[PDB]
RNA sequence: CGGGGAAACCCAGGUGGAGGCCUGUAGCGAUGCUGACGUGCAAAUCGCUCGUAUGAUUUGGGUAUCGGAGCGAAAGACUCA
RNA sequence: AUCCACCGGCCCCGAAAAUGGAUGACGCU
RNA sequence: AGCAAAGAUCUAACGGAGAUAUACUCAACAUGCAACGUUGGAUACUGGAGCGGGGAAGGAUUUCGUGCCAACGGCACUCGU
RNA sequence: UAAUGAGAUUCCCUCUGUCCCGAGUUACUAUCUAGCGAAACGACAGUCAAGGGAACGGACUUGAAGGGCUAAGCGGGGAA
RNA sequence: CGACGUCGCUUUUUGAUCCUUCGAUGUCGGCUCUUCCUAACCUAGCGCCGCAGAAGACGCUAAGGGUUGGAUUGUUCACCCACUGACAGGGAACGUGAGCUGGGUUUAGACCGUCGUGAGACAGGUUGGUUUUACCCUACUUAGCUGGAAAUUGCGAGAAAAAGAUUAUCCGUAAGCGGACGUGCGAGCGGUGGGUGUACGGUACGCUCACC
RNA sequence: UGUCGAACGGCAAGUGCCCCGAAGCCAUCGCACGGUGGUUCUCGGCUGAACGCCUCUAAGCCAGAAGCCAAUCCCAAGACCAGAUGCCCAC
RNA sequence: UACGUCCCUCUCCAAACGAGAGAACAUGCAUGGGCUGGCAUGAGCGGGGGGCUCGUCCCGAGGCGCUGAACCUUGAGGCCUCAUGCUCAGGGACACA
């Protein structure tokens, strides 16, 4: 009940099972999409994520201080091409996420690469620490 | 025993029977509700589909994330030669229905109008509307015209006129039909005495599309879907495809019913005709009522884009040709292939939502090629990327040799 | 809008036509790279120079003029 | 043939071509698809995949052992569907 | 002319299931 | 229902009853289609663990020439074991 | 218990249409024609709702449908 | 909310029975797909609270719509992880094997434990173990052709109709009232004929043949 | 890789393989659209007695659910349409 | 008797087959030209690691030039009348006891 009807429709990229990068410097190196917040159910359909979506994750490779637990990440990059409303189709080289709180605070201090305009606008802690808002 | 999990069922069950359309043309099954406080005006117009393209426009939508920002919207181009009125019918209310009183005719009908009465026009006597033409100006026939015009004023609640597409001004090579498409357009507005005077005045006179619609409104598009033959259950209804190790096949519905009721139901999805269906598709926002190339050599030119260019792309609309007449440009898609006649009808939905009141100004119309990837907007831009090529330097060698 | 030009071939990318792309090693000046074709993005992936391909604008401005 | 050692003997480079050794044709089998076919091409076949392929190996002709009996690396298997 | 305790007749409530449905049907007040 | 593995046939001239087959006032297409053998030519295939050339077992005239087309060669035949 | 296993099981890596979630192309069929030409099956036949009944009717009772004849499908019934 | 009692509904459990089937109704669960029911989990209106708000208890009218992704298990069930507005409960021969799958029960091989002198046994565990046929009738899906109101015939005459319904031109309303070619020769409303420009290219509008 | 002597043009490998590829088809993998009136249930009421006051109910009214019925939407005269019409014939 | 309809012929908005949309001397069809797109610089000819021969002349993958050349572009069916070819009283059957 936080972010769903706030940004436009984006082509979903990362279903449950996906293993994305951690651009956050929380010591982790890896996420694993466990589910997606905002998934109203459809039979046989997986929870899939897009740029602005908060996911439920677990670190599969990183510090054991936060590895075997269910965390909250926010997607910032995806390889799946999404069409913006100004008619431009755009995509990243890699998928990445950044771990957050249940309320959205970034839990680290810096992002590796860029972030999108789609995920920075929903999350002001993500738009602050990002070196380039794509 | 109950189904173990729930999904919503496949396909809307109100578009049954999914059989071929009875006729290829869009036909309104209902016109808008007659407001007798309005001015008498026509309510539908036949246009032909001529490919589609996209535009750029800035958005006036306060509150939105795209407020005063430019979007790219796809639009469909629909060529509209004017239709010529040839008749006036009038309908009277009965407890059975709505019965036709009669029709007056125009005293002068087109060759392509009375071509619609012949399966073979060129190998015929061609003498249709030939005894009605000569009886209409006898003493007794001028009476009988005014006899049934008065019977409209007595009994009719619904006045309609009969138009036809006028295909010889549609100078199109691929729409191969030469007989005209005939429909009835309902007059709405005023009382019945005010409808007939508008039905008499535009009789044997062509009506143009910008006299029926405005530039930034919406409409309904009665049109017949693109046909796809006999398709199976996965293409037609959208059912889930079975696991790979299934014997006798994947693209089937596994259970078509219980033991009891010992019959297959109409709700169970089966195979058969997919496509070539009539659809009405309300709230198609109109963006540009165009004007003929004999009037406008610069059709796609905007205030904000001063490139002198027409609506027809480079290398033409694919499979269609050139838009040679007036045209309407609608937001999005309309049901049907190119070359198919389609009926733009005034809306029955309340046109009061703030998405539908929005006035449209464009900024760019894509006139690039639809063959391949479009790269140049005009041919003037391809002659500046490419300089003089080889075939140009030997045509310039023949022009100096003379 | 505006006509972006392609990164590889410097073609004309009019609105609603190309396909934009942004890599992990992003430039500060060109974070997002606009491409006009998949053929332009394919010769960008195998790391060909825009010159030495005879149909790009880089070639045509150093050899033929 | 070289090297180390007081000796016992060790260490290295080749040579050699051992094995119910290995990959893999033919041959001999028949794992999976629970594939195709299932009024078949076929009263058991087709396809790909698979087991083995110097041995307790495969095979022709000839001979010898049978009906409460024969033969059996044993499945009551086989003894002219 | 107004209250109180009891008892009866018809009617209602109590009275919720999986194909569309049955005083045999229409209907009847 | 079917006659769907083993890529594939095309061409012209001859042969043959198997054609180029028409009641008028019709130039031909729109009123004789399909199919056969042989030689030439084109195109392929098998690919020397061969739709190559010889033998055993088994068959016993299927060999060869000439005629010939009733029935057989699950379509066809002017061809044929 | 090393080596060996068309043996039984579990996890990880790579990997992918197994899946999300389907789409599109090919050869051969189906399909249409020419030639040829079967079988299984077959009491009679063949639209349903309820009632009753050997207590799950195509035939009986009362209702509801049903103009005739076809081509391709299809697997709910014929307790096929 | 409600003991002690008590009156009942339900046939998604199980027991009891033995009516039907042993010249055979394919005997589990998934998967798929459609529909039904209400004893309402979410959604639409509500009443009522030990209802201040926020969350929520109980109830009513309502089954229109929705009711998931997973780990383990062959599982129905169970149990946790997570999303959600919510993850309601059931029926249809314990819906659905010429729809699939074959994990499991439910043969022949083999192993183990307990039993048996043994052959063998085991609502004990384990492993390996052919899923055949539609071209018929109907149903359903689409795709063609074609008669028929005495639903094929009777000639068996019923118009959501006109108003002489008794003779007869129309127009417009009942009281009124507009005009209607005159006698083979004429004329009038008209369909088609020859030459120098008008309305939104070629059709109309200016100035020999039928009918009155 | 083989093969027409080599280049040329090709061809064989049941489409040799690799890259780009029109058109067509197609993806919640893109894009566009998805609307009106009433009836009346629960219920809260209005007038108002039976029952000299009281009372939503007994007559009578009001407002009113995602239900229900229409509009829109899809098929549509075996719904047998003296609905209208064009041209021939026949009366 | 006529109006006509249907087959054969042509087209593809339709299509398993029928049915449908159309056209039937028509830029209708055929080929060409131009456009539009696709690929990426054709055969041919002429001026570089090295290596032969007796400064010169030959062998040499690659490169460069003519050359955004060459080819392909509607066809289950892109565009333009931009040019020319082809049609020469369309044929059969019903309507019709
Ligand atoms: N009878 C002749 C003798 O050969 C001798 O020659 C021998 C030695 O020089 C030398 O002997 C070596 C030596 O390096 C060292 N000190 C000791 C070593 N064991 C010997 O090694 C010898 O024996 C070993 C076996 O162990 C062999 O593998 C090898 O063939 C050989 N090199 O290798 C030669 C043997 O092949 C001497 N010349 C001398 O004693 C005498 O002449
Ligand atoms: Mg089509
Ligand atoms: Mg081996
Ligand atoms: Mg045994
Ligand atoms: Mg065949
Ligand atoms: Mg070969
Ligand atoms: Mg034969
Ligand atoms: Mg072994």
């Amino acid at each position: 009940a936080n972010v769903k009807g706030c940004r436009f429709r984006v082509s979903v990229a990362l279903p449950v099972g996906a293993v994305v990068n951690c651009a956050d410097n929380t010591g982790a190196k890896n996420l694993y999409v466990i589910s997606v917040k905002g998934y109203h159910g459809r039979l046989n359909r997986l929870p899939s994520a897009a740029l602005g979506d908060m996911v439920m994750c677990s670190v599969k490779k990183g510090k054991p201080e936060l590895r075997k637990k269910v965390l909250n990440a926010v997607i910032i990059r995806q390889r799946k091409s999404w069409r913006r409303k100004d008619g431009t189709v755009i995509y990243f080289e890699d998928n990445a996420g950044v771990i957050v709180n249940p309320k959205g605070e970034m839990k680290g201090s810096g992002i590796a690469g860029p972030v999108a305009k789609e995920s920075a606008d929903l999350w002001p802690k993500i738009s602050t620490h990002a070196p380039a808002i794509v | 025993s109950h189904c173990k999990f729930e999904h919503p069922r496949h396909g809307h069950l109100g578009f049954l029977p999914r059989k071929r359309s009875r006729q290829i043309r869009g036909r309104a099954r209902a016109f808008p509700k007659d407001d007798a406080t309005q001015k008498p005006h026509l309510t539908s117009f036949m246009v032909f589909k001529a490919g589609m393209t996209h535009i750029v426009r800035d958005v006036d939508r306060p509150g939105s994330k795209v407020n005063k920002k430019e979007v790219v919207e796809p639009v469909t181009i629909l060529e509209a030669p004017p239709m010529v009125i040839v008749g006036i019918v009038g309908y009277r209310q009965t407890p059975v229905g709505l019965k036709t009183i009669g029709t007056v005719w125009a005293h002068h009908t087109s060759v392509e109008f009375r071509r619609r009465y012949y399966k073979n026009w060129k190998q015929s006597a061609q003498l249709a509307f030939s005894r009605q033409k000569q009886f209409a100006n006898t003493k007794e026939g001028k009476v009988a015209e005014a006899r049934t015009l008065n019977a409209f004023a007595k009994k009719a609640s619904v006045i309609r006129v009969i138009a036809h597409t006028q295909l010889r001004k549609l100078r199109n090579h691929r729409v191969g039909v030469k007989k005209a498409h005939v429909q009835e357009i309902q007059i709405n507005g005023g009382n019945v005495a005010a409808k007939i005077a508008l039905a008499k005045s535009l009789l044997e006179k062509e009506v143009r599309v910008d006299s029926v619609f405005q530039q930034s409104e919406a409409c309904d598009v009665c049109s017949v879907t693109k046909g796809h033959g006999t398709e199976g259950v996965v293409k037609r209804w959208g059912v889930a495809c079975l696991p790979r190790k299934t014997h006798r096949g994947l693209r089937k519905v596994a259970c078509i019913g219980a033991w009891h009721p010992a019959r297959v139901m109409y709700t169970v999805a089966r195979a058969g005709q997919h496509g070539y269906h009539h659809r009405t598709q309300l709230n198609k926002k109109i963006y540009q009522i165009g004007r003929s190339v004999a009037v406008e050599p610069n059709q796609a030119t905007t205030t904000y884009d001063l490139t002198a260019k027409t609506i027809t792309p480079m290398g033409g609309f694919v499979g269609y040709g050139t838009v040679r007449n007036d045209y309407v440009m609608l937001k999005g898609s309309v049901s049907g292939p190119r070359r198919r006649v389609m009926t733009l009808r005034r809306p029955m939905a309340p046109q009061t939502s703030r998405h539908l009141k929005e006035k449209i100004v464009l900024k760019f119309i894509d006139t690039s090629s639809k063959i391949g990837h479009g790269r140049f907007q005009t041919k003037k831009e391809k002659n500046q990327w490419f300089g003089p090529l080889k075939k140009d330097r030997i045509r310039r060698e023949e022009r100096l040799r003379k | 809008m505006r006509t972006i030009e392609c990164e590889f071939s410097h073609f004309a990318v009019h609105p609603g036509h190309g396909r934009r792309y942004v890599p992990f090693a992003f430039l500060s000046t060109k974070p997002v790279l606009t491409f006009s074709r998949p053929k332009c993005f394919a010769l960008y992936m195998r790391k060909k120079n825009p010159r030495f391909i005879p149909w790009t604008r880089t070639y045509r401005r150093i050899h033929r003029k």
